[PDB]
C-alpha cells in the first residue's frame, strides 16, 4: 500500500542516486586534468622568415600556420566571390562577426597597415583535424589535406571536400616587426 | 598552538598558508626542491590563494630550464614545477615530505592508541626546525657540518657519544643542515609576530599543502558521503524492519 | 527447443562426488558433445579460428605490456626496444600486429558465411546481434591498439577517429575532449588508450561466452537451412553427430592450416599489411602524404568519403536540416549507419527460406555484395578523383541498398528451389 | 541431491521467445532466487562485501591505468600527478589503495566465519579449495599493486618477495631473474608488474564465478551446520527463503554500512594503513629504517621471521638435511606452508559435527586462533628482540599446531552438544 | 642490383654488412642519427659481427653524453646508442628508416601486384644515393640548398618545373641533402671496388640491418614453423581421412 | 588407407609438441632482455674518503659498500674464531677458495700491502637482499638489516638472524692509491 510499499521504491531511488553521483566521478576523471587545463599565449619571432613560404609552429597541442602570401596568392585570393564560399564567416577571432573576404583573413603589420601579406590560421583542417600539405597543392592554389581530401584556397577558405568550415584565424596580434603574440 | 586543518572538519588557514609561503621562498628554497609541485597551484582554491598574474611574475624569478623541445633556456613559467634544488649541500626534495615523515613509535609500535589525535608529519617538520641545539653529551669542535638536532633520529651519532654497548645514548642526532631560522628572518603582512616558532609553525602548514593540496576537498567530500551513504543506510534499515517482520 | 541427445549421468565414483559439489565435468561433457548437424562445410571453421585468434591476441597482448611503456616520450622507443632487445620480442610484436589482420580477415569470411546461409534469421537473431557488439568492440579495440606505438599512422588516426565524435552536433565537441583528455591528442589520450585496449578484449571474451551460449541454445545451423529434427531422439541421430570427435577435429585441422598460413606471413612478409609511416615517429605538425587507414577499416573508410557535399543526397539533407547534416556529419552517419543496416539484417529478410543455395535470385545479389565489399576496401586505397569518387559512391550505395531495398523485396518477388526436409537427406545425396 | 525449488517456467510471451535462443532470464531467476537457509546471521554478509570490493577495485583499478605511467623515471611522479591534477584523482588513488585493506580485512572475517561453522567441511570442500586459489591470487595481486608507485616500500618489497623464490635450492636462483627480468629489481620488473596487476584481478573474477557456482551446488550452509531438507519440497520451504528479496537485501544493507565505514576512512584518515616511506622515492641503495610490510601480510610476515637458526626445530632440519633447509629457506617453507595447512582444513577435521556452537571444546581453541592471528599480525610490527622472538615463536607454533594436532584430535576426544535436526527449528527457537 | 637477404631463405651477407658499416661512420654519421640502435649490436650474431673490444674502442670515439645520473659528460660506451645527429643541416634520424620508407603503388596506396617480389625500402635507399642529377627540362639554376634528386618524390620543386596544372614536369624533386658520395670516398678490406654504386649498394644492406637486426632469425624461425605446423597439419588430415570414413 | 592405429595418439603428441615449444617462448621473454644483458667494471675515486666511515656506491643494480676500517673494527674483527662463523667461506672472488679470516675480507693498497684497512663487500644482505644500516649498528659493532633482522660483524661476516652467508666480496682491485677498479 504505502506502509509496506512506499518505503520500498523510496530506497531504490536512494539506491540509484547514491550509485549515480558515484558513477559520475568515474566519468569526470577523463576530462582535461590540470596539466593541460590552461595554456596561455606565446611569442613568435617572424623577423627572418623568407617570402612566399609557410612557417609551421606548435601551440596548444596542434600546429599553427604562418604563410607570408606571395603575389599569385593574393591576386587569386582576392579574385574570390564571397557567395562562392561554403563557410562565409571570416573564421576570425580578431574580426569576430566579419565575413570571409580576403581582408578578413589577415593581420596588420606595424599595428595598422594590413596589406593581404599576413596569413595566420591554424593547421587543424575542419573536417576531422589533420594537417594540409602547403605551397600550392591540390587544386585551388592552396592546401590539400590528404585525410579525406579537403581543398583550400589561398586565404585558407574552404572549397572542395567534406570540411564544413574555413581555417580559423586565432587571436593573433603584433608587438613589433620582429614579433607576433598569439593572444 | 595546534594546527587548523587537523581536526574533524577544520580547513586550511587562508592566512597561514600565505604566511608560510614566504618562508619557503626566502629561507628554504636555496637548499630544497618541490619537483612534484606545479607552481600554478598557488592561485588555486583551498590553498594560499594568490593573484594569477602575481604568480606569473613570481615564477619568472625562479631559475631557467633547458626546455624539452628547443633544448635551451627561458625564464620559468607558472605551468612549470618549482626547481629541483638537489645539488650539493642540498637537502631532500621536500616536494611531498610532510607525509613522507612520520617518526611515531607506539603504542605497542603498530599504530594503536592515537585516539584523540592523528598520524604525524607536519609536526615532525615543526620539531625539525625548532630543535637545533648545542651538542649535549660529549663532542668537541662540532662534527664540522652535522649540526645537532634533538629530533632528527636517523642521522649521525659519533661512537664516542654512541656507546660501548651499541646504541646512541642520546635522543636526536646530527643533521647535515644549518640552523635555518635565526629569528625574525622575514616580515609579515597580517601583523603577526615573526618569531622563530611562529615562522616554523607557519612553514609547516604550507608544506602540508605541498602534499595534500586537495585536502579541504576531502573534508567537503566527507560530509556528503555521510549524508548519502548515511540515509541510504538508514533507509535500508527501515526496509528490513518493515519487510522481515512477517517472519520475525 | 533443444536437439535431444543423451546427457550426463555421473557414472564412476569420482564423478559421483564431484557432481555433488561442482558439476564442471558434465558442463564440459554436454558442450563438447552436442548434437551438431552433420552436413557442415569448411565455411563453418571460421569461429573456432576466430576464438583462437582472440586467445592468441589476449596472450601476446600481455607479453607486450610487460615491455611497452605508455607515455609519449617513451612509447615508440619501448616498442622499438621490444624489437631489438626482448628475447623473441620481434616475434611477439609481429605476431600481435599481424594477428589483428587474421582476427579481422576471418571475421569477414565468418560474416559472409553467415550472410549467405540465413544464420541471421530465426532461430538465430540473438546469436547475430551479440556478434554485432563483439564486432563493434573488436574494431574500437584494434583502433586503440594501433595508437600505442605513437608512429604517424597511430597519431593521426587518433586525431581523425576521436574527431568523428566531434561531428555530433551540440554535445559532440564535449565527447571529443572527454575521449581526448582535452584540446589535442597529447599524452592523456595515450595513457587512457593503454587502459582500454587492455580491458576491452576481456569484455570481448565474456561476449563470446554469450555467443557460444546462444548458438548452442538455437541449435547449431546447417547449410540446407532446415532445422535439426527435434521430434524423436534417433532421427536426431541421423541428422547430427557430436562436436567431439568429429567437429572438434575438423575445426582443429583447418586451424592448423590457417595457422600454417599465418606463420609464413609473419616469418616472410610481416610489414605488408602495415603502412610504413608508423615507423615514422609521430609528428603533431605533419600529417603524412600517404595516410591510408589499415586495411580492415578500408571499406568503411570509403563509405565516409563517398559522401562529400557534391553528392546530391548530402546536399538534400544539408538542405532539409538547413545546416546540420553537412558532409562531415553526414558521412559519419553514413558509415556508422552502414553497419547498423547490417545489424538490421534479420528483420529485413522477409523470405522464410532460411538458407542460400535453394534461393537462386538472392544468390547472385549476394556475390554482388562480396564483390561490393572487395571493391569498397579497394577504393579506400584510391584518391578522391574521378573515377574514384563515383566508384566509391556506387559501392557505398549498392551496399546501403542491399539491406534496405533488395532484402525486404526478394521475399515477395522470388519463389524457392528444391529445398530438402532432412539434414541426413542432403548428406546422403552423393552415393 | 539439491534443495528443491520451483524453477523457471518461461511464462509470458516475451520470455517464451527469449528462452528459445538465450535463456539468461532464467539463469538470473534461478540464482537470484535459490533456497537459501533462513537462519543466516551477519557473518554471512562478508561475501557480498568481498564481491563488491572486487568490483570496486576492478573499476578504480582502470581509472588509475588511464593516468599512471609504468616506468621508473615516470612512475612515482605519474601517481603524484594523479593526486594533484586528475579531476578527483586523489579520491581515486585513496579509494583504490584503502580498498585493498577492506578487500583484505573482510576476507579474514570471511575466513573466520568459515572456520567456526564447518564451511570447509563436506559438502563444501571445493567451495573452500577454490577460495584458496582466490586468496593466493588476491595476495600476489595486492603485492604487485604496491610495487607500482615505486616508493621505498614498493621497491624493497619487490627485492624481498622476488628474493623469496630465490630461497628455493637449485632452480630457485633462475626463478628469481625470471620474475626480475635479470640481475636486480630495475625497470623490466616494474613493466611486467604493471601487466600482471591488471590481468590477475580478471582471473579473480573468473574464479568467483566458480565460487558462486560451487556454493550454489552444495547448497548454501547455515549456522546449525545441518543440511537443508532435500526430501520433500514444502519442508524445504520451512527451511529456506529465496535470496531475492530477503538475503539480497540483507547483504545490501550491511554493505551500505561497510561502505559507510569505508568512506569515512578514505575521507578522514587515508594514509593510516599506508606506511609513509612509500612517499619516499625508491632508493636502490638505502633500505629504510622502519621497513614494515603492509598490515594484511603482517601475520604471515611474522611466521617467516619466527624461525631464525636459533629456533631448535630449524637447527634440526638444517641438521638433518645437512645444509639445505637453513632458516632462510625454512622460514619460507614455514610461511608458504602456514597457508597450506589452512588449505588442508577439510581433511584434518575428523569430527562429523559440521558446525560450531554445538561443539564447546573446539569453540575455545578457535577463539585462541582468532587471538593467535591478532597476536601474529601484531608481533610483525615488533622487532626481533626478546620477548618478541619468543612471542612470535609461540604464535607461529600455535597456528601451525591447530591445523595439525588440535584438529584431527578433537573428533576422537570430544562429544557434541544439543544439535538440532531442522533449520526451521533453530529459527523458531526465536519465534 | 640484387640483395642477399631478400629471398625466400637468403641471409644477411656477412661481408657486405661490414663493408657498408664503414660508409656510415665515415660519410653519413655527421648528418644522421641512430638513436634507436644500441652500439653493442655490431658484435651480435647475424649481423656484421665485429670484435667486442674493437666495438668498445670504436664507441669511445663517438661524442660525449650528459650522463643521466652524474649530470655530466664521458666518452661514449658500447652499451649506449649512436648519437642523435639531428641538429641543423641535419637529416632525419635514419634509426629505423629502411622500414619507414616505401614509396610504392599497386595500383593501391596500401598495395597490390607484388607476387614474385617484396615490400620496398632498402631499394629506396640505393636509389636515393645514385639518383643525384643535373636539372631536367628547366629549373636550370638550383634553389640554393635544395639539390635535385630524381628519386626524392616528396620534397621541394620549383614550380617552374612543376606545372601550370598540378605536378612535376621534371621527374623527382629537390632534396635538401648534398650529393654525398663523390666516388671512391673510402677504402675496402675484402678487395671490393669502391664505386659510387658499390658504396650505395653496400650501405643499403647495413641500414636494413638497422630496422631488422633479427631477420636471419625469422628466416630460421620460418623453416621450423613449416615443419611443425606442416606435419601437425598433415597429421590432422590423416586423422580425418581414417576417422570420418565410417560416415563418408 | 593403412597407416592407422596410434595415429590418434600420434596427433595428440604433435598437438602437444607444437603447443609446447610455442608456450616456451612465452616463458623466455621474461628473462633479461639485451638492455641489461651485461654490465662491466667501474672506477671509484676513494682518495678523498675520510677514515672510519663507509662509502656506498651503485654498481649492477644494487649497492656496493666501501668502509675504511678504523682501529676498533680491525681488532674486533681479528678477534673472531673461524669456527664461530656460519658461513666459513671467505665470500671472496679475489680469493676464491679461502675461508673467512679477517685477512680474506680485504684488498691491497700499494697493490700488495693489505693491512685490514680496506673493506669492500656489496650491500645485498644474504637473507632476502635488503640494505644493512651501518656505522656500528645492531649488536655486533657492525651492520643491522632491518628487513628480517640479520646481524653482521665488522668484516661483513654473518652472526644473528636468518641470512645464511656473509656479504660477498666482489672482484675488487686497486690501480693507484686514489682509485679502485670493481673488476
Ligand atoms: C642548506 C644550508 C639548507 C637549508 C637552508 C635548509 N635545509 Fe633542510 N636539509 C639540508 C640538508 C643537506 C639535509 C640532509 C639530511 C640530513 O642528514 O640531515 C636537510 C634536511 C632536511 C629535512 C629532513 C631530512 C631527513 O633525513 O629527515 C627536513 C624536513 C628539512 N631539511 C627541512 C627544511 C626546512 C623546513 C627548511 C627551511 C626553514 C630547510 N630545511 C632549510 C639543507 C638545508
Ligand atoms: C649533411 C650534408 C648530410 C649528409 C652527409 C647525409 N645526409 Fe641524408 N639528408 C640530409 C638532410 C638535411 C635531409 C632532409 C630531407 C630532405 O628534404 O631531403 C636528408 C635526407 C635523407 C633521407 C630521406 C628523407 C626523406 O624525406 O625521405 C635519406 C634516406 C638520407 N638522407 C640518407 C642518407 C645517406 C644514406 C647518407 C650517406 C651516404 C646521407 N643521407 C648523408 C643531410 C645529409
Ligand atoms: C570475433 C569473435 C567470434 C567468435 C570467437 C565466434 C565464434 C563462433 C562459433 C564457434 C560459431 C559456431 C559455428 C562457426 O564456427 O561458424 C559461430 C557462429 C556464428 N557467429 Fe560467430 N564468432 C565470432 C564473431 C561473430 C560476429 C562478428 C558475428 C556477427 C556480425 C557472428 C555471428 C555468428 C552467427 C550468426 C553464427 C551462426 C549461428 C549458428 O551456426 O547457429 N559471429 N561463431
Ligand atoms: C581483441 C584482442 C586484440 C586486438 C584486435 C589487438 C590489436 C592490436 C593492434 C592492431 C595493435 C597495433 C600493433 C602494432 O601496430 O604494432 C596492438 C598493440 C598492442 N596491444 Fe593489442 N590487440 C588485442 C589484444 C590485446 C590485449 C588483451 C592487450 C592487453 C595487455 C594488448 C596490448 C597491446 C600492446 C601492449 C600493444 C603495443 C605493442 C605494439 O604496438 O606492437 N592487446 N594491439
Ligand atoms: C575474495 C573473494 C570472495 C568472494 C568474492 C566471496 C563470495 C562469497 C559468497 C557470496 C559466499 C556465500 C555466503 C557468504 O557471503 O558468506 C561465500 C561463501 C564462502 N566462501 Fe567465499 N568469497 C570470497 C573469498 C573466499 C575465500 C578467500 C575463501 C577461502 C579461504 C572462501 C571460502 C568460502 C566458503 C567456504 C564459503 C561458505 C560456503 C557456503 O556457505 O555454502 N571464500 N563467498
Ligand atoms: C584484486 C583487485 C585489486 C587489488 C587487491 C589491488 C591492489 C592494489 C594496491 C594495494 C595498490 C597500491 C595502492 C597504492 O599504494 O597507491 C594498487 C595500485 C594500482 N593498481 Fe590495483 N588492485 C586491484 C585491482 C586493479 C586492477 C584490475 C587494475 C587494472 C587496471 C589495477 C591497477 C592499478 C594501478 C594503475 C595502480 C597504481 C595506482 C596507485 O598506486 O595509486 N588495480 N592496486
Ligand atoms: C576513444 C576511442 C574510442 C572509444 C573508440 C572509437 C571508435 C570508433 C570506431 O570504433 C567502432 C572506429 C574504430 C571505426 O568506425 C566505425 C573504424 C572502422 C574507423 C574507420 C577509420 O579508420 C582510420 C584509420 O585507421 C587511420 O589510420 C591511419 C586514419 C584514418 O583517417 C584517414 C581513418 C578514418 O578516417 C576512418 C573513418
Ligand atoms: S580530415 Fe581534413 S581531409 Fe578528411
Ligand atoms: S633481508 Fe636481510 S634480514 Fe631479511
Amino acid at each position: 500500500g504505502t506502509r509496506r510499499d512506499f518505503l520500498y521504491h523510496a530506497t531504490a531511488a536512494t539506491g540509484v542516486v547514491v550509485t549515480g553521483a558515484a558513477v559520475w566521478p568515474l566519468i569526470n576523471q577523463m576530462n582535461a586534468s590540470a596539466d593541460v587545463k590552461a595554456m596561455a599565449s606565446i611569442f613568435v619571432d617572424v623577423s627572418a622568415v623568407e617570402v612566399g613560404t609557410q612557417l609551421t609552429v606548435k601551440w596548444r597541442g596542434k600546429p599553427v600556420f604562418i604563410r607570408r602570401r606571395d603575389e599569385k596568392d593574393i591576386e587569386l585570393a582576392r579574385s574570390v566571390p564571397l557567395g562562392a564560399l561554403r563557410d562565409t564567416s571570416a573564421e576570425n577571432a580578431n574580426k569576430p562577426g566579419a565575413e570571409a573576404t580576403d581582408e578578413n583573413r589577415t593581420l596588420p603589420a606595424f599595428d595598422g597597415t594590413n596589406t593581404g601579406e599576413w596569413l595566420v590560421m591554424l593547421g587543424v583542417c575542419t573536417h576531422l583535424g589533420c594537417v594540409p600539405m602547403g605551397d600550392k597543392s591540390g587544386d585551388f592554389g592552396g592546401w590539400f589535406c590528404p585525410c579525406h581530401g579537403s581543398h583550400y584556397d589561398s586565404a585558407g577558405r574552404i572549397r572542395k571536400g567534406p570540411a564544413p568550415r574555413n581555417l580559423d584565424i586565432p587571436v593573433a596580434a603584433f608587438v613589433d616587426e620582429t614579433t607576433i603574440k598569439l593572444g | 598552538h595546534a594546527f587548523s586543518f587537523e581536526g574533524i572538519f577544520g580547513k586550511y588557514d587562508q592566512a597561514q598558508l600565505r604566511r608560510g609561503f614566504q618562508v619557503y621562498n626566502e629561507v628554504c628554497s636555496a637548499c630544497h626542491g618541490m619537483k612534484f609541485v606545479p607552481i600554478r597551484t598557488l592561485a588555486d582554491d583551498g590553498g594560499p590563494q594568490l593573484d594569477p598574474t602575481f604568480v606569473r611574475e613570481y615564477a619568472a624569478g625562479l631559475d631557467t630550464i633547458i626546455d624539452k623541445d628547443s633544448g635551451e633556456e627561458r625564464d620559468r613559467k607558472e605551468t612549470d614545477m618549482f626547481p629541483t634544488r638537489v645539488g650539493d649541500g642540498m637537502g631532500p626534495d621536500l616536494s611531498v615530505m610532510a607525509k613522507a615523515r612520520a617518526g611515531f613509535s607506539g603504542p605497542a609500535g603498530s599504530g594503536m592508541n592515537q585516539l584523540f589525535k592523528g598520524m604525524g608529519g607536519p609536526e615532525y617538520i615543526y620539531n625539525y626546525v625548532i630543535g637545533f641545539e648545542e651538542n649535549p653529551e660529549c663532542a668537541p669542535e662540532g662534527i664540522d657540518g652535522y649540526y645537532y638536532n634533538k629530533t632528527f633520529q636517523i642521522g649521525g651519532v659519533p661512537d664516542t657519544c654512541k656507546d660501548a654497548a651499541g646504541v646512541k645514548i642520546t635522543h636526536g642526532s646530527w643533521a647535515r643542515m644549518p640552523p635555518p631560522l635565526v629569528d625574525d628572518q622575514v616580515t609579515y603582512e597580517d601583523g603577526t609576530p615573526a618569531t622563530v616558532d611562529q615562522m616554523a609553525q607557519d612553514v609547516s602548514a604550507f608544506l602540508m599543502w605541498a602534499a595534500e593540496p586537495k585536502l579541504v576537498a576531502r573534508k567537503q567530500m566527507g560530509l556528503v558521503a555521510m549524508v548519502m551513504l548515511g540515509l541510504l543506510s538508514v533507509m535500508l534499515y527501515l526496509t528490513n524492519k518493515r519487510l522481515w517482520a512477517p517472519y520475525k | 527447443s533443444g536437439i535431444p541427445h543423451d546427457h550426463y549421468e555421473p557414472k564412476t565414483g569420482i564423478e559421483k562426488w564431484l557432481h555433488d559439489r561442482l558439476p564442471i565435468v558434465g558442463l564440459v561433457y554436454d558442450t563438447i558433445m552436442i548434437p551438431t548437424p552433420k552436413n557442415l562445410n569448411w565455411w563453418w571453421i571460421w569461429g573456432i579460428v576466430l576464438a583462437f585468434t582472440l586467445v592468441l591476441q589476449i596472450v601476446t597482448g600481455i607479453v607486450l605490456a610487460m615491455h611497452y611503456t605508455p607515455h609519449v616520450d617513451l612509447a615508440f622507443a619501448s616498442v622499438e626496444h621490444i624489437m631489438r632487445d626482448v628475447n623473441g620480442g620481434w616475434a611477439m610484436r609481429y605476431i600481435h600486429a599481424n594477428g589483428a589482420s587474421l582476427f579481422f580477415l576471418a571475421v569477414y569470411i565468418h560474416i559472409f558465411r553467415g550472410l549467405y546461409y540465413g544464420s541471421y534469421k530465426a532461430p538465430r537473431e540473438i546469436t547475430w546481434i551479440v556478434g554485432m557488439v563483439i564486432y563493434l568492440l573488436m574494431m574500437g579495440t584494434a583502433f586503440m591498439g594501433y595508437v600505442l606505438p605513437w608512429g604517424q599512422m597511430s597519431f593521426w588516426g587518433a586525431t581523425v577517429i576521436t574527431g568523428l565524435f566531434g561531428a555530433i552536433p551540440g554535445i559532440g565537441p564535449s565527447i571529443q575532449a572527454w575521449l581526448l583528455g582535452g584540446p589535442a591528442v597529447d599524452n592523456a589520450t595515450l595513457n587512457r588508450f593503454f587502459s582500454l585496449h587492455y580491458l576491452l578484449p576481456f569484455v570481448i571474451a565474456a561476449l563470446v561466452a554469450i555467443h557460444i551460449w546462444a548458438f548452442h541454445t538455437t541449435g547449431n545451423n546447417n547449410p540446407t537451412g532446415v532445422e535439426v529434427r527435434r521430434t524423436s531422439k534417433a532421427d536426431a541421430e541421423k541428422d547430427t553427430l557430436p562436436f567431439w570427435p568429429y567437429f572438434v577435429i575438423k575445426d582443429l585441422f583447418a586451424l592448423a592450416l590457417v595457422l600454417l598460413g599465418f606463420f609464413a606471413v609473419v616469418a616472410y612478409m610481416p610489414n605488408y599489411l602495415g603502412h610504413p609511416d608508423n615507423y615514422v615517429q609521430a609528428n603533431p605538425l605533419s600529417t603524412p602524404a600517404h595516410i591510408v587507414p589499415e586495411w580492415y577499416f578500408l571499406p568503411f573508410y570509403a563509405i565516409l568519403r563517398a559522401f562529400a557535399a557534391d553528392v546530391w543526397v548530402v546536399i538534400l539533407v544539408d538542405g532539409l536540416t538547413f545546416g546540420i547534416v553537412d558532409a562531415k556529419f553526414f558521412g559519419v552517419i553514413a558509415m556508422f549507419g552502414a553497419i547498423a543496416v547490417m545489424a538490421l539484417a534479420p528483420w529485413l529478410d522477409t523470405s522464410k527460406v532460411r538458407s542460400g543455395a535453394y534461393r537462386p535470385k538472392f544468390r547472385m545479389w549476394f556475390w554482388f555484395l562480396v564483390l561490393d565489399f572487395v571493391v569498397l576496401t579497394w577504393v579506400g586505397a584510391m584518391p578522391t578523383e574521378y573515377p574514384y569518387d563515383w566508384i566509391s559512391l556506387i559501392a557505398s550505395t549498392y551496399w546501403f541498398a542491399y539491406f534496405l531495398v533488395i532484402l525486404p523485396l526478394l521475399g515477395a518477388t522470388e519463389k524457392p528451389e528444391p529445398i530438402p526436409a532432412s539434414i541426413e537427406e542432403d548428406f546422403n545425396s552423393h552415393y
